[PDB]
């Protein structure tokens, strides 16, 4: 009764030895505020500059200490990389968006990179104006998700190098970013007018809006939670970086409003659906704040901030299925310094030694549960889940 | 409810969170009979040890802030919640107080007790100079407290500690109540027994001072009588004391009166600011704040003043923070604190102990 | 109303077009706590953390001109809208200032931040040497600018500059502070940590000073009391320097002081000035322009005349010109171009930017 | 027959030319009674009643009076010699003060009437000892840390580095944390007892983070030593957590990095051609780089900074603790040596400005 009742309240950040870290790593200086990460059980993408064109490493994950500088790279784009994306159904693939206004698709061998990859699977070639946003669908196989600044938001096929469907009367000025639902039926989008949007993509209908979710001119995020309800942080009038909690079924007003700070920079969360904690990380900040969501009222309960003294330029969060379940591990991130990649390991302190059943709930696991054709029908069908207790040691 | 538990070496202060001042105020002692009984309870705990101290052995679970017996360290925490607070320790969390760079094995057995002994529901330990600091409302200030056991000096800048430059010092007012018994024989006066103890720690609570300058004090007392005091004992005799008034307290200053080689409390405090960065101590010598009753003597604070300017540099200004409530300072900081809409995020669950052990109170805290 | 920003590697001065002075001048640094809070902001910039540096970790987001980590450069120019001008830097137009011989990234991500993040409705970049000749009222000379990360020696003739002339010399008044540290430890002060950085910097910019004649005032000094001067530290201690004073700003002249092989920056105007056409030399002889920070030492003028005398054809007439304004010599130049009808054809606008890209910036400029 | 005096924070050593150890070795410490003084070993054995007082702290003088005990003590207390009669080799902190260089000329020359004298920089004596021209030497010692990087008999003072923690930092730390396990050291007396025990039960971890681990669930880590006066303490992580300080200062509140990186970071000072053969040849020296493992530790961390191409190997001679005093005597029996020295006649007709030429 005295203390709200969870099992995060003392969840604690630990930076991993440095013999484990990736150096000499040279940091994409893009202004756009992506993750600059993705990390998958297998491999890890980072964004990085290039003389010319653009390109990302790709590393596995036991290729730690310092990074050669001549380390092939995936150098396919005739323009700087913005954003990359691992494929949750598959470990090997990764989409990418540039400046090109290209999006390609790529395949990794089993080992890694042995030469420079220079051609990709498929071509996507639907946009007039550089592709920021790339997110896979959660659950439909082969349908990938473009945005871009031309205001137009394409369903692709990975598969077969089909557009399936095409949204451009929707957003009137720049998207921030796009965050698919639990089941992938829609896709929530911050605007730089200000609106969170939340679209049917089959439909081609704006299922809600909210105007002036944020008073603050300076950028907005927004994700879809597992129950669907939709976090999103932002500014306030006075400059001041908020978070908030949106319902879809009444958007008047949120259920909750909390301030942070008045620093500059935007505000990147790493939802967890299993554990209904988002882990909001600010661009440039040394600092990790993580926040639980639950019914309670104000239904945004602060656990605890991890601190540090580096700048993040960009961070990455491995899936559930890649964690190490012995240790109470419930996220890893990749926190990108400018030279250098270094994994954060966050766990909860437990005295047993044992499998934590409530700690690790059945998570989506790799298999697809529908397929592109059917998604387009008309299906809709949650994701798949798997135990973790097997990679318990 | 929360409960604030402010454990000293020598006194106990406990109540209520929002409360002004500590509700129980009883010496942190355990009395146990030495004689036998002749006409048809084993241990006294507090002030029902004080009282019938004349038959009775007392001993200070707490010397020199360690703790030297848990089992009778039990003990006045039983009186404490059910006797004195009078309240069940199942219902209120409880705020705790540990003295600066409190090692974290004793840290663990004071949680530990706390939630399997006693039940509490939750539980918080915060160091004793960072709540000094709340009942002045200061963010900056080198905190200097005596109590019983120990003397500590710790300087806080803008809410960051210092642990490095944190000082100690074995010398508080156990050791003067000891050094005014060795004196006091050579007045004549025999004070031997720990029954006896505590009238003698009682005369230095209403007789002694400190002398603005020792030697002219010695001049004075030695060619006049107006510096002599008059004191009732509890058995009706009247013994007078004149320069033990002002020599018990000089102890202080000048550790050699005790055969210690270390520094008197004016240069702890001097030196604990110099270990400190530069540019942060001319703060601290504006904000120098006295903690426990050792602080209470008269004329303390003028003779620190005048000490410290001795030694630190001329155009230093030179402030001895010194509130009439110092000997509550700790408790009256742990009610604030408790009060506070920003502390209940640093509750420890007696839930979240169980599943997660001593780890989680390691962090937390400092 | 146009801002005219100087981003240096040690200050950065801000005002509006057409004033006499920057309205903002505050260090370029960004302070992060290294202590940990024990009372209930994760990073401090310009004069807050200059304020609070006894528990912060100083670090200059500029590093001999080039910038080490653009998340610490953003807050320096964020810290300049929002907090020093207290204005909306989508409102006015900002022109920047860039080094000679600047990379074409660095151009292109100052352009990209301006655009972008802060959303400035025009922009310009301009050469900090050819703005420190318009507040002189010229078009000829050679401008020995030498801030706080890099010194340069940029020739320029009738309004055209000489690229393949232009010199660079990789000390300035950070490794002159870094220098004077060292020297500080012979004379018994121990300065480490970057909060004492500052008060080292201090010291530069009030008690050193350029000797005409190195040697003969060593001897003087090793003979004599008369150079010493006295300085006050934060916390009231009050060191002396003797010799000090002027070996510090010899290492200008003597980079062989800090082990560096290059020449003194005497010989780099020299050899600048020889590296441009034989007809244009005797301009540039009798227009040399001192400007940055690191040429406000008493007596740098008359030693830079000696010197460059020494070097020059004895027919030459050799003037340094050295304003007493030349601190702010880039940011003056730059509100007299921002203020001039003639310049409103050179600002980019945040459309032609959005639709063109930074192929633009990089022609328009020099 | 020429003495060899090494000067130290903490220890003195002194002995003749030709040797191969130190014949007197004595703790630099001055001692007066607190119920007329007492200097080195006779005041560690009356330490219980003495104040024990270090005349040098960080290379620093506080009291030349005490100094001149110190010399005074090792001249005809130690060495049993008449200082005017042999010539005195003395070895000098890199960067040392000439005020401080001059006031141990003018002590030698004037008070004790040494007939030569010569004033050598400990970290070149290191090398000597290694046989080595080549190389980064690491002394810590009692009150300071130098990194000197040395190429070919060339010295570069443009990459010295200083760091502000040593052996009397690493004692008053292990002084802290003993009271975090119940034993409270608090008199200059106690000092000794703690420099002691770390001497003999302390070492560098190669990691820390585990060695927390296995000494927080393990017992085979615990030590037991026996005080002076009969009781036996016991220590476990405070092994491994005091010599630590060393790679984290933050340990001590200090903001400078590690002895590892403060010797990466001489390296990088110094000019590209030479950095691939002073990454082969780190030489350490020092009582203070005497904990079993440390030599393992520093190879790791340096390796894990410097590229992959290169390889680093740290020298530790088993006798590193007295090498500067054996780089000393050696220099003091070479034949090329005898036109360093300084004379008595040529001193009081010169000055200081012949011993702040001729040395370095
Ligand atoms: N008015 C007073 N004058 C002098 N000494 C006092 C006075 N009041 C209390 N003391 C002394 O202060 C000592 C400790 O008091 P306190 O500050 O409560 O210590 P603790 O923090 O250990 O409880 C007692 O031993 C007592 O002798
Ligand atoms: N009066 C002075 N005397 C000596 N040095 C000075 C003086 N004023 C400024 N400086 C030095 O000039 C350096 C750089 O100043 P500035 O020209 O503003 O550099 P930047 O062009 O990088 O902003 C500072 O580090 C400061 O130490
Ligand atoms: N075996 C050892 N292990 C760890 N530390 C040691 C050992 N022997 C000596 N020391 C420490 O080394 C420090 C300095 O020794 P030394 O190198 O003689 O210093 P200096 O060069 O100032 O004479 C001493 O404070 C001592 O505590
Ligand atoms: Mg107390
Ligand atoms: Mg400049
Ligand atoms: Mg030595």
């Amino acid at each position: 009764k005295v203390v709200r009742q969870s099992k995060f309240r003392h969840v604690f950040g630990q930076p991993v030895k440095n013999d484990q870290c990736y150096e000499d790593i040279r940091v994409s200086r893009v202004t756009w505020d992506s993750t600059f990460c993705a990390v998958n059980p297998k491999f890890l993408a980072v964004i990085v500059e290039a003389s010319g064109g653009g390109a990302f490493l790709v590393l596995p994950l036991s290729k730690t200490g310092r990074i050669d500088k001549a380390y092939p790279t995936v150098c396919g784009h005739t323009g700087p990389v913005l954003d990359i994306d691992w494929c949750p159904h598959n470990d090997e693939v990764i989409a990418s968006g540039s400046e090109d206004c290209t999006v390609m698709v790529w395949q990794i061998p089993e080992n890694g990179l042995t030469s420079p990859l220079t051609e990709p699977v498929v071509v996507l070639e639907g946009h007039t104006k550089r592709v920021g946003i790339i997110a896979w669908h959660p659950t439909a196989r082969n349908v990938l998700l473009s945005a871009g600044c031309d205001n137009v938001v394409l369903i692709w096929n990975v598969g077969t190098a089909e557009e399936l469907y095409r949204l451009d009367s929707l957003h009137p000025d720049l998207i921030y970013n796009v965050s698919w639902n639990h089941n992938g039926s829609l896709f929530c989008s911050a605007c730089k007018d200000k609106s969170v949007r939340i679209i049917d993509p089959r439909r081609g209908t704006l299922v809600a809006e909210r105007e002036k979710a944020h008073e603050g001119a300076r950028p907005m995020r927004a994700i879809f939670l597992a129950d669907g309800k939709v976090f999103t942080t932002g500014f306030s009038r006075m400059s001041e970086r908020q978070l908030a909690l949106w319902d879809p079924e009444n958007l008047e007003e949120p259920m909750a409003l909390q301030e942070l700070d008045s620093s500059n920079g935007a505000l990147l969360p790493f939802y967890d659906p299993d554990t209904s904690v988002v882990y909001v990380c600010g661009k440039g900040d040394s600092s990790i704040r993580y926040f639980e969501i639950t019914e309670e009222p104000p239904y945004i309960h602060f656990l605890n901030t991890f601190t540090s003294k580096e700048p993040q330029r960009g961070m990455g969060s491995m899936p559930k299925r890649g964690l190490e379940v012995s240790k109470c591990e419930i996220a890893r991130f990749y926190k990108l310094h400018e030279r250098k990649c270094e994994p954060i390991v966050m766990t909860v302190p437990r005295k047993s030694d044992l499998f934590q059943d409530d700690l690790y709930p059945d998570t989506a696991g790799p298999e697809a549960a529908l397929e592109a054709e059917e998604w387009v029908s008309g299906r809709d069908a949650d994701p798949i889940l798997i135990s973790l207790r097997e990679a318990y040691v | 409810a929360a409960l604030v538990v402010d454990n000293g070496s020598g006194m106990c202060k406990a109540g209520f969170a929002g409360d002004d001042a500590p509700r129980a105020v009883f010496p942190s002692i355990v009395g146990r009979p030495r004689h036998q009984g002749v006409m048809v309870k084993d241990s006294y705990v507090g002030d029902e040890a004080q009282s019938k101290r004349g038959i009775l052995t007392l001993k200070y679970p707490i010397e020199h802030g360690i703790v030297t017996n848990w089992d009778d360290m039990e003990k006045i925490w039983h009186h404490t919640f059910y006797n004195e607070l009078r309240v069940a320790p199942e219902e209120h969390p409880v705020l705790l107080t540990e003295a600066p760079l409190n090692p974290k094995a004793n840290r663990e057995k004071m949680t530990q007790i706390m939630f399997e002994t006693f039940n509490t529901p939750a539980m918080y330990v915060a160091i004793q100079a960072v709540l000094s600091l709340y009942a002045s409302g200061r963010t900056t200030g080198i905190v200097m407290d005596s109590g019983d056991g120990v003397t500590h000096t710790v300087p806080i800048y803008e809410g960051y500690a210092l642990p490095h430059a944190i000082l100690r010092l074995d010398l508080a007012g156990r050791d003067l109540t000891d050094y005014l018994m060795k004196i006091l024989t050579e007045r004549g006066y025999s004070f031997t027994t720990t029954a006896e103890r505590e009238i003698v720690r009682d005369i230095k609570e209403k007789l002694c001072y400190v002398a603005l300058d020792f030697e002219q004090e010695m001049a004075t007392a030695a060619s006049s009588s107006s510096l002599e005091k008059s004191y009732e004992l509890p058995d009706g005799q009247v013994i007078t004391i004149g320069n033990e008034r002002f020599r018990c307290p000089e102890a202080l200053f000048q550790p050699s009166f005790l055969g210690m080689e270390s520094a008197g409390i004016h240069e702890t405090t001097f030196n604990s600011i110099m270990k400190c960065d530069v540019d942060i101590r001319k703060d601290l010598y504006a904000n120098t704040v006295l903690s426990g009753g050792t602080t209470m003597y008269p004329g303390i604070a003028d003779r620190m003043q005048k000490e410290i300017t001795a030694l630190a540099p001329s155009t230093m200004k030179i402030k001895i923070i010194a509130p009439p409530e110092r000997k509550y300072s700790v408790w009256i900081g742990g009610s604030i604190l408790a009060s506070l809409s920003t502390f209940q995020q640093m509750w420890i669950s007696k839930q979240e102990y169980d599943e997660s052990g001593p780890s989680i109170v390691h962090r937390k805290c400092f």
